[PDB]
This record gives C-alpha cells, sequence and structure tokens, in this order.
C-alpha cells in the first residue's frame, strides 16, 4: 500500500506540529509519548485524567532524585 | 519564459560548439595551437567533472532551473 | 491497545524505572482511570484554541501565538485525529511558564442547562 | 505502531508538474 | 458636550505644566466616526412558525450583544448619556419579547462602556483614566469571545432562549458592576485621585459573591498604578516631574518671593502643598508623613 | 504557475507580462481565474522585478562609454546586494511544495525588505549615467548616501564601498612601496581633485607624494 | 448571494486592496458597498482605510531625505509594523478552506488600537526633525495605556539611535559633518581662529529633546567645542581619550567633562 503510509507521514507531520507546540508551551512530552496518549483519545480518555495520571508520575521521580 | 531561458543557454552553446569544432579539426606543425588546445582540453576535462557531478546528483530531483544557472554563474561569466 | 496495558509504557517513558520497581504511583494511575471515564464538560478545539491564544499572551510571548495559529490549521487540513480537543486540553493543562483575577476566564459550557 | 513505521525515507524528489505534496 | 470638556480641562493641565510644551491631543477623527463604537429585514416575524422565530430571535439578541443591531431588533438613537434603549418589534410572540426585554440591558450596558472606553482614553483626562479605561478594554474582549461560544453553539442547532439566558447571567453582573462604575465617574468629572477614592470604596462595597471582587481589587491596582509611581518618585528623592496634575503634592514656586534664603521656612508654607480632593483616601492617614 | 511567477521575477518577461522601456513587466490582460483586483498586487510586485533587469543589463554593457576599475567595483557589489533576492525566491518556492495553499499575499509580504533597497539604490545608478563620473570622485557620491535612515540599504552601500577602499589601496600600494604608476589609467604627477577624494585630507596626500615619489631614486 | 462572497472583498480590503464588490467610494469616508451584514462590512473596513493613511507617508518621507535621518528612522519603524501587518493577513487568508471569529471581529481588535495609535503620530510630527520630533514622540509616552506605552518605546528606541551616534561624535571627536540641521548645535561655517571658541558653535534650540536638560547639551558643547580647540589651536592631538537614557548619559559625559577640561 502507498495510501496508507503518505498518512503515517501525514501523522508524522502533525506530530511535530505538537513538537513546537510542546516546547513553545514547556512540557516534558516526546513524540512516542505523545503518540501514546493519541491512541489513548482514540479510545476515549479524560484529558484531566491523562493530565492527573503524568503529573502525578513527572513529581514521582522527583521523589527519587 | 521557456522561450528565453533555452535562448540564453543557446547563446553559451554556440560558445562551446566553436571549441568542440576547433578541438575536433585538430585529432580529425603551428608549433602553438597545440599548446593553445592542450590548456582548452584541460579547461575542459575540470569544468565537465563539475557537469557531470550535478547529473549525479540528478540521478540520486530537489534541483530545478534557477539553482544550476546561479551554481554555474561564475562559470558562464568566465566563458564569455 | 487497551488503557490498562497502555498505562505500564507511561510508567516507563516518564519514570526511568521498571513496571517492576515501582507499582504505588502505576496504582494511582488505576486508581483514578478506574472511577471516572467520562468528561463533566462539553468539547470543542476552537475554545481551547481561543484559550491557548489567552496563555501564550499570558507568557509575555506573542510569535509564537501567530507560529500556534498556522500549526493549528495544518491540525485541521490533515484530519488523522479523532479527538482534536482531548490532546490540545492535555497540553494546555501540562503547561510551563519560564517567566488579579481568574474568576472571568473563558471555561467551557457548564452543561448545567444541557441534558444528553 | 506508528512510531515504529515512521521512521523511514521520505520523498526527497519533487516534482514541478506535481508541485502540491508530491508522492 | 464631551468635546468642550476635553479642551476645558486641557487648558488647566496646559499652565500647570511649566516643564512640558504641547501637551498631546487625539485627531478629531477619533470622535467623529461612529464606526469606533459597536453600536451604530423589515419583515414581520409574527406569521412565521415558531422554531424559525426563535433561531431568528437569537441571532438578532447576538448581534445587539455585541452593538451592532440585528434585523429585528433596533436601537433607538439617543446618543446623548449612559443611557440607551433597544426596540424589538411588536409583532413578536409576547411571551417569547418579555424574555428578550430580560436580555436587553446587557446591551445598554454595553454601549455606555464602549463610549466610557473612547472618551476617557485621550490625554485630556490623565493617565489614571488611559490606565482604568485600557483596563477595562480587556473584558470586553472576553466577552467577544464568550459571545463567539454561543455564535457556535447556535450553529449547532441545540441553542435555546431559556439556555442563552441561563448563559448570560454572570456576563450580566460584569458589564452591570462596570455600567454603574462609570455613570460614576462620568457625571462628576472624576480624575486622578477622585476616581481612585471611588474603586477604593467600589472595593470595599461587593464582597458576598467575590465574582466581583477580584475586579475591582484588580482595577484598584491598575488605576493606581501610576499614581504609585509618582508617589515614589516623591518619597526616595526631590525631584518630581507630574505629567499631569492630579497628584496629592503640587509645587508652586515661592522661591520667586523669597529669594536665595529659607528665611521664610518657605517650603513649609505656601510651595509644596496639599490638594485635597486628590489623596485617594487611605494615603489619608499618612498624609502629612508623604509630604 | 508560480513555478512561472518566480522566474518572470528573475527576469524573463513572458507573454503575462509585457517588458518595456518605458517600466517593464506590464499587465492589464484580464484572467477569470484571478481575481480583478489582483492586478493591482500584481503591480506592485513588478516594481521590484523590473529594476532588478535594469541593473544586470548596466553590469553587462560596462566591464562616450564608461571604464575603469571602479566600474569594476560598483558592479561587483552590484552582484552580491542582489543575492538575497535570489536566496528568497528559492526559500519561496520551498514553502510552495509544502503549503500550496499560500497565496501571492505572502511572496508581497515575503520580499517587502526589497521596497527600501531598490529606489535609493537607483536613484543613485541614476545619478552615474546621467552625470558621466567615471573618476575617483565616484567614491564621494557612494560616500554621501551611504548614511542613509533605512538601515538595509544603509548597509549595503557599505558592503561596496569598503570594496572601493581595497581598490584604492592597490594603486597606493604600488605607487607608495614601488614608486609605481600607470598600472591603471589616472582618474611631477600633479595633485588635482579629480585624482583625490575630496572628503580625504590633502596634507595627508602630500605625504603620499612624497613617499611615492622618493623610491624611484 | 452567500456571505463568502463578503468574506472575500473584507480580506482584501484590510490589505489597502478594493475588493469586487467593496469599495472605497469617498475619501473622507471609509469603503462602501458597491441588514446585519452590510452593518458588519463598514466596522472592518474602518482598519484598511486607516492602513492607507500610514502606508502613504511611509511612502512618501522615506524617499525625502531632506526630512533627515531621524524621519527615514520614522520610515523604517514605519515599515517594519506594516510588515507585521501583512504577517497576520497571510494567515487571515489561508485559514479559509472556513474559520470565522465573530467574523474575524476578535483579530481585528487589537490591531485596531495600533492603527490608531501610529495615524495619530503620522499627524503630531508634522513638519519636524531631530530632537524637536523626539520630543513630539516622547509626547506619547505620558500615557498609562500599557500596551501603547510598550508599542511607542520600541519606536523611540529606534528613532533616538542616530542621534546618539551624533552624540558620541560630539564626545569623543569634537566634530560635526552635519547638512541636515536636526542636532542642537547651529555650527557658524565661516571659520574663526581666536573667535573659535565663541562663536563657531551655538545652540539650536529647537533640536533638544524632552529627555534632555540644558545643563547636559551645554556640558556636551563645552566638552566637543574643548577638544576641537585642543586640535585647531594647540595642535597636540590625542588619540581619543573617554534614569535619564538608562542614565548611561551622566556617567559618560561627566568622565568626558572631567578629563579634557583636566588635560586642557
Amino acid at each position: 500500500a502507498a495510501a496508507a503510509a503518505a498518512n503515517l507521514n501525514a501523522v508524522r507531520e502533525t506530530m511535530d506540529v505538537l513538537l513546537e507546540i510542546s516546547r513553545i508551551l514547556n512540557t516534558g512530552l516526546d513524540m512516542e509519548t505523545l503518540s501514546i496518549c493519541v491512541r489513548l483519545c482514540e479510545q476515549g480518555i479524560n484529558p484531566e485524567a491523562l493530565s492527573s495520571v503524568i503529573k502525578e508520575l513527572r513529581k514521582a521521580t522527583e521523589a527519587l532524585k | 519564459c521557456l522561450r528565453s531561458v533555452l535562448e540564453q543557454i543557446a547563446a553559451y552553446g554556440q560558445v562551446v560548439f566553436r571549441l568542440q569544432e576547433f578541438i575536433d579539426e585538430v585529432m580529425g606543425p603551428f608549433r602553438t595551437y597545440q599548446a593553445f588546445m592542450w590548456a582548452l582540453y584541460k579547461y575542459f576535462i575540470s569544468f565537465k567533472e563539475e557537469l557531470a557531478e550535478i547529473e549525479k546528483c540528478i540521478i540520486n530531483t530537489t534541483i530545478t532551473l534557477a539553482i544550476v544557472v546561479d551554481k554555474l554563474a561564475p562559470r558562464l561569466s568566465q566563458l564569455k | 491497545k487497551s488503557p490498562n496495558v497502555l498505562l505500564q509504557n507511561l510508567c516507563c517513558r516518564i519514570l526511568g524505572r521498571s513496571e517492576a520497581d515501582v507499582a504505588q504511583q502505576f496504582q494511582y494511575a488505576v486508581r483514578v482511570i478506574g472511577s471516572n471515564f467520562a468528561p463533566t464538560v462539553e468539547r470543542d478545539e476552537f475554545l481551547v484554541a481561543e484559550k491557548i491564544k489567552k496563555e501564550l499572551i499570558r507568557q509575555r510571548r506573542e510569535a509564537d501565538a501567530a507560529l500556534f495559529s498556522e500549526l493549528h490549521r495544518k491540525l485541521h487540513s490533515q484530519g488523522v485525529l479523532k479527538n482534536k480537543w482531548s490532546i490540545l486540553y492535555l497540553l494546555l493543562s501540562l503547561s510551563e511558564d519560564p517567566r488579579s483575577y481568574a474568576t472571568l476566564f473563558a471555561q467551557a459550557l457548564p452543561r448545567d442547562a444541557h441534558s444528553t | 505502531l506508528w512510531e515504529a513505521a515512521l521512521t523511514y525515507e521520505a520523498s526527497k524528489r519533487r516534482c514541478w508538474e506535481r508541485v502540491g505534496c508530491p508522492p | 458636550q464631551s468635546l468642550e470638556l476635553k479642551r476645558k480641562m486641557l487648558r488647566d493641565k496646559q499652565n500647570k505644566k511649566n516643564s512640558g510644551q504641547h501637551l498631546p491631543i487625539f485627531p478629531a477623527w477619533v470622535y467623529e466616526r461612529p464606526a469606533l463604537i459597536g453600536d451604530f429585514t423589515a419583515l414581520p416575524i409574527g406569521t412565521l412558525p415558531l422554531a424559525s422565530q426563535e433561531s431568528a430571535v437569537v441571532e438578532d439578541l447576538l448581534y445587539v450583544l455585541v452593538g451592532v443591531d440585528g434585523r429585528y431588533v433596533s436601537a433607538q438613537p439617543l446618543a446623548g448619556r449612559q443611557s440607551r434603549t433597544f426596540l424589538v418589534d411588536p409583532n413578536l410572540d409576547l411571551s417569547i419579547r418579555e424574555l428578550v426585554h430580560r436580555i436587553l440591558p446587557v446591551a445598554a450596558s454595553y454601549s455606555a462602556v464602549t463610549r466610557f472606553i473612547e472618551e476617557k482614553s485621550s490625554f485630556e483626562y490623565g493617565q489614571v483614566n488611559h490606565a482604568l479605561a485600557a483596563a477595562m478594554r480587556t473584558l470586553v474582549k472576553e466577552h467577544l469571545i464568550l459571545v463567539s461560544q454561543l455564535e457556535q453553539l447556535h450553529r449547532q442547532g441545540l441553542l435555546s432562549l431559556q439556555k442563552l439566558w441561563f448563559y448570560i447571567q454572570p456576563a450580566m453582573r460584569t458589564m452591570d458592576i462596570l455600567a454603574s462604575l462609570a455613570t460614576s465617574v462620568d457625571k462628576g468629572e472624576c480624575l486622578g485621585g477622585s476616581t481612585l477614592s471611588l474603586l477604593h470604596d467600589r472595593s470595599f462595597s461587593y464582597t458576598g459573591d467575590s465574582q466581583a471582587q477580584e475586579l475591582c481589587l484588580y482595577l484598584t491596582k491598575a488605576a493606581s498604578a501610576p499614581y504609585f509611581e509618582v508617589l515614589e518618585k516623591w518619597i526616595y528623592r526631590g525631584i518630581i516631574h507630574d505629567p499631569y496634575s492630579e497628584f496629592m503634592v503640587e509645587e508652586h514656586e515661592l522661591r520667586k518671593e523669597r529669594i536665595q534664603e529659607d528665611y521664610n521656612d518657605k517650603y513649609w508654607d505656601q510651595r509644596y502643598t496639599i490638594v485635597q480632593q486628590q489623596i485617594p483616601s487611605f494615603l489619608q492617614k499618612m498624609a502629612d508623613k508623604i509630604l | 504557475m508560480i513555478h512561472e511567477l518566480l522566474l518572470a521575477l528573475s527576469g524573463y518577461p513572458g507573454s503575462i507580462f509585457t517588458w518595456n522601456k518605458r517600466s517593464g513587466l506590464q499587465v492589464s490582460q484580464d484572467f477569470p481565474f484571478l481575481h480583478p483586483s489582483e492586478t493591482s498586487v500584481l503591480n506592485r510586485l513588478c516594481r521590484l522585478g523590473t529594476d532588478y533587469i535594469r541593473f544586470t543589463e548596466f553590469i553587462e554593457q560596462y566591464t562616450g562609454g564608461l571604464h575603469g576599475i571602479y566600474l569594476r567595483a560598483f558592479c561587483t557589489g552590484l552582484d552580491s546586494v542582489l543575492q538575497p533576492y535570489r536566496q528568497a525566491l528559492l526559500d519561496l518556492e520551498q514553502e510552495f511544495l509544502g503549503d500550496p495553499h499560500l497565496s501571492i499575499s505572502h511572496v508581497n509580504y515575503f520580499l517587502d525588505q526589497f521596497q527600501l533597497l531598490f529606489p535609493s539604490v537607483m536613484v543613485v545608478v541614476e545619478q552615474i549615467k546621467s552625470q558621466k563620473i567615471h573618476g575617483c570622485q565616484i567614491l564621494e557620491t557612494v560616500y554621501k548616501h551611504s548614511c542613509g535612515g533605512l538601515p538595509p540599504v544603509r548597509s549595503a552601500l557599505e558592503k561596496i564601498l569598503a570594496v572601493c577602499h581595497g581598490v584604492m589601496y592597490k594603486q597606493l600600494s604600488a605607487w607608495m612601496l614601488h614608486g609605481l604608476l600607470l598600472d591603471q589609467h589616472e582618474e611631477q604627477f600633479s595633485l588635482r581633485v579629480e585624482i583625490l577624494p575630496s572628503y580625504i585630507p590633502v596634507r595627508v596626500a602630500e605625504k603620499i607624494l612624497f613617499v611615492g615619489e622618493s623610491v624611484q631614486m | 448571494i452567500t456571505e463568502a462572497a463578503l468574506v472575500r472583498d473584507i480580506l482584501y480590503v484590510f490589505q489597502g486592496i478594493d475588493g469586487k464588490n467593496i469599495k472605497m467610494n469617498n475619501t473622507e469616508n471609509c469603503y462602501k458597498v458597491e441588514r446585519s451584514l452590510r452593518d458588519t462590512a463598514v466596522r472592518l473596513s474602518e482598519l484598511g482605510w486607516l492602513h492607507n493613511k500610514i502606508r502613504r507617508y511611509t511612502d512618501q518621507r522615506s524617499l525625502d531625505r531632506s526630512f533627515g535621518l531621524v524621519g527615514q528612522s520614522f520610515c523604517a519603524a514605519l515599515h517594519q509594523e506594516l510588515r507585521e501587518y501583512y504577517r497576520l493577513l497571510s494567515v487571515l487568508h489561508s485559514q479559509l478552506q472556513s474559520l470565522t471569529l465573530r467574523r474575524l471581529l476578535v483579530w481585528t481588535y487589537d490591531p485596531k488600537i495600533r492603527l490608531k495609535t501610529l495615524a495619530a503620530l503620522v499627524d503630531h510630527c508634522q513638519g519636524r526633525k531631530g530632537g524637536e520630533l523626539a520630543s513630539a514622540v516622547h509626547a506619547y509616552t505620558k500615557t498609562g495605556d500599557p500596551y501603547m506605552r510598550s508599542l511607542v518605546q520600541h519606536i523611540l528606541s529606534l528613532v533616538s539611535h542616530p542621534v546618539l551616534s551624533f552624540l558620541y561624535r560630539w564626545i569623543y571627536d569634537g566634530e560635526l559633518e552635519d547638512t541636515y540641521h536636526e542636532f542642537f548645535v547651529a555650527s557658524d561655517p565661516t571659520v574663526k581662529t581666536d573667535r573659535l571658541w565663541h562663536d563657531k558653535y551655538t545652540l539650536r534650540k529647537s533640536m533638544i529633546p524632552s529627555f534632555m536638560t540644558m545643563d547636559q547639551s551645554r556640558k556636551v558643547l563645552l566638552i566637543g567645542k574643548s577638544i576641537n580647540f585642543l586640535h585647531q589651536v594647540c595642535h597636540d592631538q590625542t588619540p581619543t581619550t573617554k534614569t535619564d537614557l538608562e542614565n548611561a548619559f551622566q556617567g559618560k559625559i561627566d568622565a568626558a567633562y572631567f578629563e579634557t577640561s583636566k588635560y586642557l
């Protein structure tokens, strides 16, 4: 398939758009993890729950520093 | 616009055609003709390598007309 | 995949330690994902786009707000994401400022004059 | 799945007769 | 009335300002055009089906909230004082019309607000009115944000008149507060510390919901910002520059009467004196020590 | 379309724009796939490319004709100043390959900085043609417009200027060290106003003449 | 009829280009169409008519060199601002194919104040150059509008850059070579040798800005006159011995003053 891979290039293009959005906002997230988050909202999820998850997980790496 | 840009390339192509005709009439004495065409031939040896490298980049595109003509500006000036 | 197996890879990206070394924060993740799963306000990416503009004026930059506008247009032009509101609200929630009033601020529809 | 397949070599050949996003 | 009022204040702050020449004014057209404020078909809606009438009237009020008149609704042209009236067509169904009457006052308490922002943005009213109208300016922008949301929600085939009547009440409180404040500062020709005592009192007055307390507290700080700089200047350093005459301390020379001597104690006399009504009424208890 | 347009701007007139020796690249032809007002936009853009053409012909004819190494130095800086006008035609098509959504206004937008350089250097180029100066007093009429007031045409003329002084240190190296003259035709051997720029002190020039003369003996 | 035809025309009247059904019909009035949908068009077309006013002036005064280097720096600042304006307009074009924000009424809101301000500024600075123009642009910084005072100080930072380069040509070298009178010294063109101190340099009062006092100009005049008298009479030439305007004036001019007077 050829059109099914140009859509994957399209996914990477929006992923770089969200890369610029992540740096101007100063988030710690990288590209692989945001693709995991994209799949999470494919199944449907509260962003308020994902932010509480990540707002526990990042400042539970500051408790073993 | 096409008719003009290929015309400019044609005006340069006359100057290469005249020289190649002059070279062909030596291998197809004055005692300086051979010593002069030797340096001319060496010039073509360098110049052709530069041009074939551009063609090597064509086999491997993003190159348009406006890239190679600006690249070859200091050579087509030297041709005149 | 499925959400229960998806959270453990988050625990390996954000934390550097394995999911067999720590489970307590994985347990908090399970606890908050289980109990409530659906939003309490309505969605639209237009409103959070106008709120991302409000955040970018707030950090005393003004050029990147015109950057975000062409970027948010590209988000529409491609159209591969199923819910575009959630990830933009999500990046909005994790904002950081390097460097009054908050009871006026533009909010969502309350859903108190709304029944599904 | 996405990130596994993303890593491929993209279009560097550009069309002048198919200017808008050449495959 | 206003065109007179501006020049009438401009001349006093002209003759006071003895270090600054030709104080700035704005060009005439910034007052001439009514296309700088938000407020400036002919068919009977009465015989129509109901769910078309509803979409029609929602579209018209949603235009009226931002000044511009809708389709079956007009701004009755008054264009003197902060009072403004609107007229909906009398061929409307009555019950819907009465709900429309409940939504209407927010428009008059829009028109007064933008008119205030245009009249009090000039140099004849001083830097306090500049900051006050400039920080009041942002809530109008936010009001446009809120009605843009309702534009979406009406486009989506789900907005009813009762829902929007529920939605506009928190903004109705805000526009009511700012229309009352704008009327009160308009009538008394208040500027300087006279409109800084008033916001001290207005910050005191509403404290039972705190929806409006954040508003007046930040508006107090925004209007007090140049005044604190001029004060701090007088506090740390005998130099002042006093760009417009709205400060508690006024300096008129008593050196030209008692020259090269302090044999009069002229400083404690009528050289550096007080203005009574230009103190913001909470620096009154430190007033002698400041001077 | 814009592959055509971004080479029409490079200099080729075409049959959409008509070259003229009064003002080049004139469009009056109507197209229903273009807006009728678009022509006005196009007209503004045309004023740039015309000057870019008018300069290059000027470089072709030179190096009563005008001759000199100064004509090999003015035209030389004229090459380097036109180079970011070439780069910004490449970058535009680079952006157009990815986003074809962008309209003519982005082109007009992106090249707004060259509606400051081109007229203020165009008047200098016209001064050098209408007057027939080719000598050493060309450094004066270039030096007075160096002060500028519009920054990007303010620095561009600086680019040329140093070159001229580098060229004037070729004459003042043959003269001052070897006592050698007429390796360039002139603009014992006296001091004249044409061979000396009128903002260099005359006493220093007398020292220059003495040092150049003493070598030959 | 469709609203997109209006949206197309009003998208053009921002740039100063008339649309197809919306054109400028009176010079003193704004764009006229040639109920609600009609009344919104005058609202947005105000900004492009204001744009015509400032674009024509920054066209004209840039090619005027008898207006001075200061004034051409004004035109550079105006050109930079109009560049940012067209940069907004590019995004506003490509956002269709459709995105309306109260039909772009939210978008136009803060550029409106930015056009209002400079349309006032081009008319208050009419027929001025140098420190006269500097006082006229310092006039607009007595404002409590934070957006406007920031917008103004950027322009003040821009215009005061040539005048400081003339200032340090009069601190360290003591020479003025101006033929455009934008400096606070009126020089006498006839040469003076013993009257040199008294007569060649006079204070021009109309090129002093409102961030400088009399003592400041007079101390700098004395310094430049002093180190020029050091060369033209004494012949002992030296290799350049060394909140006001962020108060870099009063350090430099004092240290300079001390230096020149002691050595003379």
